[PDB]
């Protein structure tokens, strides 16, 4: 390039970048096109009750685990059921709240995020020749610098030596 | 092996302005699509339950620790107290007789015995224990519980000068 | 934050690497979660466990319970009964947290099983991926045996059995080094006083970090070796077609990954497991009825129980039964992870591969896995012999002779049944390519010849029949509605319709997406 | 391996980033092995710990001994401490483990703190690595709770002292929270049951875990921001001189590695640590003379022995002393991990740096840094009061005093001796640029005059005198033998001589090498 990468907008930098990487995204399309309609008030206003109710839930979370009566009661006498309803609640509390999280989630990204496709460019395989080549050279001239091969001696006390120790 | 020198060519610095565009239009087209910007109650109520749901939840993880050190729970003589004013020392039922028990360091029947004023001279010093006669030596389980409760208690032990 | 950002820019300069893994494709397959389900149930699985560190007390020493649970009051019990009792009783939400445990490692096996099913039966594991499938076998026996010593610590009357009778009883049984290996592990006789400890140090340390280590490894070598993928459009050996990581695929993540936590929370809130209490503390003397361990060492207990009792008595010496189950077991459990060589020796095929098989396309493969899976359910049935005689009424030695010939004669079965059903899906799929897609209409052609409308699809001949198609490895449509053909419903709420404008506008804005993203994956 | 090598290949194909790891460079200053001694230190903790995690049983419940060591049969103690005990006394090679343990945890701490001072003194902390600095703060701080939690694991006499005032007791005192925060860890009054257990988890679990990944990233900073270096022929701030990884680093790191191994395992053999059988079982009631923690809380006992008691009565409250040394402690930890945003906001440089500083060239940081050392050693001498005062005699209350007044006078007279001396050294430098070096030879010069044969470091002007050099932060030779002025031994062996042909071309090939080294890296 140059330094008159400015001025650019900001699809061409996206793709610019997507080359970069090997990606090349196809069919970029927003959900909308039409301006504001009763159907997109419709759809943001249900995705929005989901995470008002997990909210709210997760409040009685917090209200249930701080005044509710938890102490082993069982005997014949009193029967207690308020007791037998003590863990029941913190899991439908716990798990009804992050399930209204996640639910509210999911139909934001269904009904809101744009829909595009996307191809990656694999390149598999094995190397190129110039990487193998220079590394397998590298490898060798590390082991044949240090002499070792022609050292009998060196190497076969110090394999018995290790072996020992080990 | 043979002696080398190398130089390796840091390459610091910020990056090239190349990357810095194109990442930053990436991020901040991903954020402008989603026209989550001028979605002002999605956000909100968002924000609010994902507060809800945090706060709940570390509440009730670190709720089971938590105790309340001043609740009455130790039985005296006028009424219950707190663990952190009672002593051992402490009366029960109003007039009860506590001995100024001393170790043994043996355990055929007594490691705690009575004592008498004779049993000391004008310079010495002895550590003693609250005994409690209902207590008995240690032979049974019972009373074996009691005197490994009374040797192990950080107010019990008294100097007698 | 342009400050912050630029400063971190300056001393660290990633800028590169962030953009190399923001833009990473990802295939969106609903099968390809499988094994975020796994990840997840460990994630919960390490943060409840780390909770419950805080109130376990591993000791083997006697006490008398004197606690708030009444029907135990004065029962000489162990000291890691009483904590569980503790953490149970006396501990406000405790019972809550070891149900979650407890329902999170189930979930955690079933997880992987299922997945394991999905690996295998798309072949995914041929020529660049081998290692990866024995990461995944190892990971899968590391993770049964930690579920088991995890559920044998609260020492109990049902866990204590289970302990004595597999652990104790079957090494004790070896041919030559056995009760070496038995004295090694308890430290002497079976009912000793350093295993609690040694299962406790063993579970929440040791095969965690190995399988952490072990899941870090597999999902860096899924990162690098990119994913695979179904045949289609436009797919081929050479490209991923999916969604960016970027705005789209972390999203789905998280949302699936909080949808699993509040299906764990739900189910370990409503549903008891374990009671432990209405057991009672482990004494040798005193045993009940149903004695089986969690589904998934039900295969080695059934395996145990319609195993015929043969023996070898010679010179001064005995070779007891429980050995044919040892060998059985490492058998399998050596099978298991050489099964992509075997297949590649037998085949002979060593090419690479990045798209997947449909199992209908290799129907030996898929014969050979439903045999498996029936020796499996019925290794599996055969452990709760005594919850099926009683409940429906059948004799017991009858259920163990069923299971004992179910085990000879059930997987052959299924194996054929297999391969024939295989092959009628690759017929049904053939027919459709060379007709077309069968409407259901019916008429009646006045020379009284009823007629059925198919619908091409693709180019048709001088005389309206369609030329027929070749196979691509892709699935092809069978009910006409798949197809839009009739579709299109009113544009209101539910109760109160909209203007004419709005339905007409976005119909076809509608129509025109749909168009254009067919039309633009088509021509890559 | 030829084909095993190609096979992994294609599988993977690195090739290029295993080419870019084997050719990376490494500077080679003796004083870069200071943190490779605590990495080594926490490896070896590791591996002991999870070999003495198989015989420790973290209980609290009382039992009678009945074992092979005869002075302390019948004695009733805590599970804990019998296991430890057994550990010592009847595991072959236990003792010699657990030993290994304890001076491995002292060399841990005290590397750590060795690498600490090079970071500071050097300027290592410079504009693209203070957080690099904070990373290691954290680790110094985990390091010394961890060590702590360590030693009071198997509660003998010292080590419930140690627990009991310090834990509860300052814990205890905290103005508003306090006793709630004494009843949330301990579960109740002091001797609780569920300590001991609570410290295991957090000893072999957590804070291990949490180290772990510090570490790792930790090294991944320092890996990926290549490393420092210090002033020299051909050093610039924008290229590294060393040696590359591939044959030479591995091997040297290697090598060091297995010598500090050596090391901890001949002082772990020869000299004894911690030996809890000549203690007892902690009780309440008893005490002995010498309290003292590892030297690593020396400074915390130090603090709370020589500070006055001050008080605070006020309506219906109490503020006991101890408040004193929590908020001291505190700001000293607080302290430590924010300095080089102080000495940037004071200094008003803002600039990178990737070349080192010489000690002496920072007058003012080298003093701080050496009264904050002076400080530090006040406060840990402070603490051996009893020994210091029986061994050399000297009074009790006389060692308190010195201590007290010592804690105020003796830091600022190390600050002024500080910055004196390091301009002392500077001048010294300073002079031997003006001049040659001397060399110590004595002339007379015909008319009565000694003079003292300077030898010049560079050019020389017309009437013989060098013309002088200037500075470049980098270290100058005083001393002519350093230099090649007297060398070149005979060639033997040690007894018998080499023939004179072979020494010879030796000392000459030698002398050609040395040229050419130096002439190449000047030139660059
Ligand atoms: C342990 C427990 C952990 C829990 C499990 C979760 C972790 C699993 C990892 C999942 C995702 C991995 C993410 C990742 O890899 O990104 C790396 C990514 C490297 O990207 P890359 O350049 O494309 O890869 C290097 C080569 O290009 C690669 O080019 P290549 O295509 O030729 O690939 C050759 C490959 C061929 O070799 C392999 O495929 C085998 C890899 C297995 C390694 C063992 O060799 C490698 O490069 C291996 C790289 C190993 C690094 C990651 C492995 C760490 C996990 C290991 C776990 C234990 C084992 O590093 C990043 O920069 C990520 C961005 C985040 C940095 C933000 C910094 C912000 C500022 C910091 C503020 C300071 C406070
Ligand atoms: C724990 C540490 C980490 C565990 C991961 C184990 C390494 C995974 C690599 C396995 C592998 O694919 O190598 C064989 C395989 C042999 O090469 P091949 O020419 O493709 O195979 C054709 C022949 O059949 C030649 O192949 P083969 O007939 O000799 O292989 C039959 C198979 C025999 O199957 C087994 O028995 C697996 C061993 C488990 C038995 C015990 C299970 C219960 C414990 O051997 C293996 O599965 C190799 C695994 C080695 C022990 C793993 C445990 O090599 C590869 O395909 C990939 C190259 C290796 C990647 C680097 C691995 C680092 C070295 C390991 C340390
Ligand atoms: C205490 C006792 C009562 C119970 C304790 C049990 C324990 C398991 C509590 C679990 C709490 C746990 C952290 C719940 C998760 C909450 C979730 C993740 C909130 C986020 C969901 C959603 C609404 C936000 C969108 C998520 C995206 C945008 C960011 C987060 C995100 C996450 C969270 C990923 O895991 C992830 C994984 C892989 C790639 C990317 C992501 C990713 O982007
Ligand atoms: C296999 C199985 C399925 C069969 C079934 C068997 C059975 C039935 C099931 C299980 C039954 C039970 C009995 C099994 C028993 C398992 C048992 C628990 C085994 C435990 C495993 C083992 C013994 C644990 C101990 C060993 C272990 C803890 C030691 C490993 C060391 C650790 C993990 C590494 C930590 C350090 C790491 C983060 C850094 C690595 C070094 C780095 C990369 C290089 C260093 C380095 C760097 C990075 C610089 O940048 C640098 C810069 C400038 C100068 C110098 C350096 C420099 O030196
Ligand atoms: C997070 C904060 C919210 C926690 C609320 C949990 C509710 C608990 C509750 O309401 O109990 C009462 C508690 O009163 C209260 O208002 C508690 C208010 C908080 C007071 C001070 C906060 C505690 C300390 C730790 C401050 C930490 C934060 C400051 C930072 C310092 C740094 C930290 C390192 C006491 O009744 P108690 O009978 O003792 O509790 C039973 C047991 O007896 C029984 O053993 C059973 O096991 C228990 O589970 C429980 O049932
Ligand atoms: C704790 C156990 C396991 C975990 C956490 C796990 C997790 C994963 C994940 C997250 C993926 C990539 C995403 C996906 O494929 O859906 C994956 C892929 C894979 N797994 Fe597993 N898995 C486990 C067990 C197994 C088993 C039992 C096998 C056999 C196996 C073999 C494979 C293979 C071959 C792949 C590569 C698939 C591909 O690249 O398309 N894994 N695993
Ligand atoms: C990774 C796979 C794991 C599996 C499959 C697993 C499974 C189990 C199961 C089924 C139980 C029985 C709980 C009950 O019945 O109440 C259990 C108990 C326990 N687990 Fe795990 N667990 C795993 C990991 C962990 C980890 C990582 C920790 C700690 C860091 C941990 C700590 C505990 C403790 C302390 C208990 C005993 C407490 C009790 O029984 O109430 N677990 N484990
Ligand atoms: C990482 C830093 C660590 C430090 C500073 C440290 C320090 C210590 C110290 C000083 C002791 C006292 C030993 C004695 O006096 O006999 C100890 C005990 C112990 N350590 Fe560590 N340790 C560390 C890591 C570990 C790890 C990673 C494990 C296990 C995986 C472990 C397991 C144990 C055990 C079981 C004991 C009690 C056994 C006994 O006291 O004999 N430690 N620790
Ligand atoms: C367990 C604790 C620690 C370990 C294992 C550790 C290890 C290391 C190692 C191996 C290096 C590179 C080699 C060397 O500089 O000699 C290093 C560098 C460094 N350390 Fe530490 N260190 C620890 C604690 C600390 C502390 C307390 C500080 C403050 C700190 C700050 C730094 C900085 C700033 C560097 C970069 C130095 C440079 O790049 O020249 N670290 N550390
Ligand atoms: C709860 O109620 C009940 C009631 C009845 N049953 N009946 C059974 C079978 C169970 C049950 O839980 N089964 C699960 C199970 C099975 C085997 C092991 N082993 C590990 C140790 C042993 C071994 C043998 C040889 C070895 O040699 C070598 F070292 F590996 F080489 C090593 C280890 C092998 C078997 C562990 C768990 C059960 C439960
Ligand atoms: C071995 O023999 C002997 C004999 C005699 N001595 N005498 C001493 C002093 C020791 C000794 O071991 N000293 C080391 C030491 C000192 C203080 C702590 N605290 C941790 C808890 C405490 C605390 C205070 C306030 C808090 O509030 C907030 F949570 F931070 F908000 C939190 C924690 C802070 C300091 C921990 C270890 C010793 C040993």
């Amino acid at each position: 390039d140059e330094a008159a990468l400015a001025a650019m907008s900001n699809q061409e930098l996206l793709a610019l970048g997507g080359k970069l990487d090997g990606v090349r995204i196809a069919y970029k399309e927003p959900r909308w096109p039409v301006e504001g309609t009763k159907a997109e008030k419709r759809a943001e206003r249900s995705v929005a009750v989901w995470l008002l109710l997990g909210g709210v839930f997760g409040l009685a979370l917090l209200l249930i685990f701080l005044f509710w009566p938890w102490e082993f009661k069982a005997a014949d006498g009193e029967s207690d059921f308020i007791y037998s309803l003590t863990t029941p609640l913190y899991g439908l509390t716990f798990g009804l709240s992050i399930l209204s999280i996640a639910i509210g989630a999911v139909l934001y990204q269904k009904r809101f995020i744009p829909e595009e496709i996307s191809i990656q460019e694999r390149h598999d395989g094995a190397s190129r020749e110039i990487d193998r080549k220079t590394v397998v050279a590298n490898l060798t001239d590390a082991f044949e610098g240090s002499t070792i091969r022609r050292r009998k001696l060196i190497g076969l006390s110090f394999g018995v030596g290790m072996g020992a120790f080990g | 092996i043979p002696e080398e020198i190398s130089i390796q060519e840091r390459h610091d610095g910020a990056s090239r302005e190349i990357d810095r565009k194109t990442v930053v239009a990436n991020l901040t087209d991903a954020f402008e699509g989603s026209t989550i910007r001028r979605r002002k109650l999605i956000g909100l109520s968002f924000g609010v339950g994902m507060g809800a749901f945090g706060l709940g939840t570390l509440v009730a993880f670190a709720g089971g620790l938590i105790k309340n050190p001043w609740k009455p729970v130790v039985p005296t003589a006028e009424g219950k107290k707190a663990v952190l004013w009672t002593s051992g020392w402490t009366p029960r039922y109003q007039g009860e007789t506590i001995y100024l028990a001393r170790a043994t360091g043996t355990e055929d029947g007594p490691p705690f015995i009575k004592m008498r004023p004779e049993d000391m001279d004008a310079g010495g010093m002895e550590t003693v224990f609250p005994w409690r006669e209902s207590d008995g030596d240690g032979t049974t389980v019972e009373s074996h519980h009691k005197l490994q409760e009374i040797a192990m208690g950080i107010r019990n032990p008294v100097m007698l000068i | 934050l342009a400050r912050q950002a630029e400063d971190i820019d300056t001393r660290y300069h990633p800028s590169a690497a962030l953009r190399r893994q923001l833009n990473k494709v990802f295939p969106t397959h609903w099968s390809f979660l499988l094994g975020e389900i796994a990840l997840y149930s460990f994630v919960v699985l390490l943060i409840t466990g780390v909770y419950l560190t805080l109130f376990f007390d591993p000791s083997m020493v006697d006490v008398t319970y004197n606690g708030v649970y009444q029907p135990l009051r004065g029962v000489e019990m162990s000291r890691a009964y009483q904590s569980a009792l503790d953490i149970s009783f006396e501990v406000r939400g405790g019972l809550f947290v070891r149900q979650i445990h407890h329902w999170a490692a189930l979930m955690f096996a079933a997880a992987i099983m299922v997945h394991l099913a999905r690996i295998f039966f798309t072949g995914a594991f041929r020529r660049p991926r081998e290692t990866n499938w024995v990461i995944g076998s190892l990971l899968l026996i590391l993770a049964m045996f930690e579920g088991y010593f995890g559920y044998s610590l609260p020492d109990d009357l049902l866990s204590g059995l289970g302990l004595r009778a597999a652990l104790s009883s079957i090494t004790l049984g070896m041919p030559v080094i056995g009760t070496w290996l038995h004295w090694a592990l308890f430290g002497g006789d079976f009912p000793g006083t350093i295993l609690i400890p040694r299962l406790y140090a063993l579970h929440i340390l040791l095969l965690p970090g190995i399988i952490l280590a072990l899941i870090g490894l597999h999902l860096a070598l899924v990162w690098f070796q990119k994913h695979t993928q179904f045949p289609g459009p436009g797919r081929t050996e050479h490209n991923v077609v999916g969604v960016r990581v970027m705005p789209v695929f972390a999203f789905k993540s998280g949302a699936f990954f909080a949808a699993i936590v509040g299906v764990l929370g739900l189910m370990g809130g409503l549903l008891q497991i374990n009671p432990i209490w209405n057991l009672g503390p482990y004494k040798p003397s005193q045993v009940s009825a149903g004695s089986q361990p969690d589904f998934y060492m039900m295969w080695t207990e059934g395996l145990a129980r319609i195993w015929p009792p043969w023996e070898f008595y010679f010179w001064h010496h005995t070779i007891p039964a429980p050995v044919w189950v040892a060998v059985i077991m490492g058998l399998v459990f050596v099978l298991l992870p050489a099964y992509p060589f075997l297949e590649k020796r037998f085949t002979g095929d060593y090419a690479h591969h990045n798209l997947l098989q449909r199992p209908r396309d290799v129907p030996v493969r898929t014969a050979i896995g439903a045999m498996a899976i029936a020796f499996y359910m019925v290794l599996t049935l055969a452990a709760m012999n005594d919850i099926i005689a009683l409940k429906f009424h059948i004799s017991l030695n009858a259920t163990t002779w069923i299971g004992r010939i179910g085990m000879v004669i059930l997987p052959p079965f299924v194996y054929f049944i297999t391969y024939r059903w295989c092959i009628g899906l690759q017929r049904s799929d053939r027919s459709v390519l060379e007709h077309g897609v069968e409407t259901g209409i019916i008429k009646r052609l006045p020379h009284g010849a009823y007629i059925e409308l198919h619908q091409p699809l693709g180019p048709v001949d001088e005389h309206g029949h369609p030329i027929p198609l070749q196979y691509q490895g892709a699935p092809l449509p069978k009910r006409m509605n798949k197809l839009g053909s009739a579709g299109s419903p009113g544009s209101g709420s539910f109760l109160f319709a909209d203007s004419a404008a709005e339905d007409a506008a976005l119909r076809e804005a509608g129509h025109a997406a749909e168009q254009r993203a067919l039309a633009a994956l088509r021509e890559h």
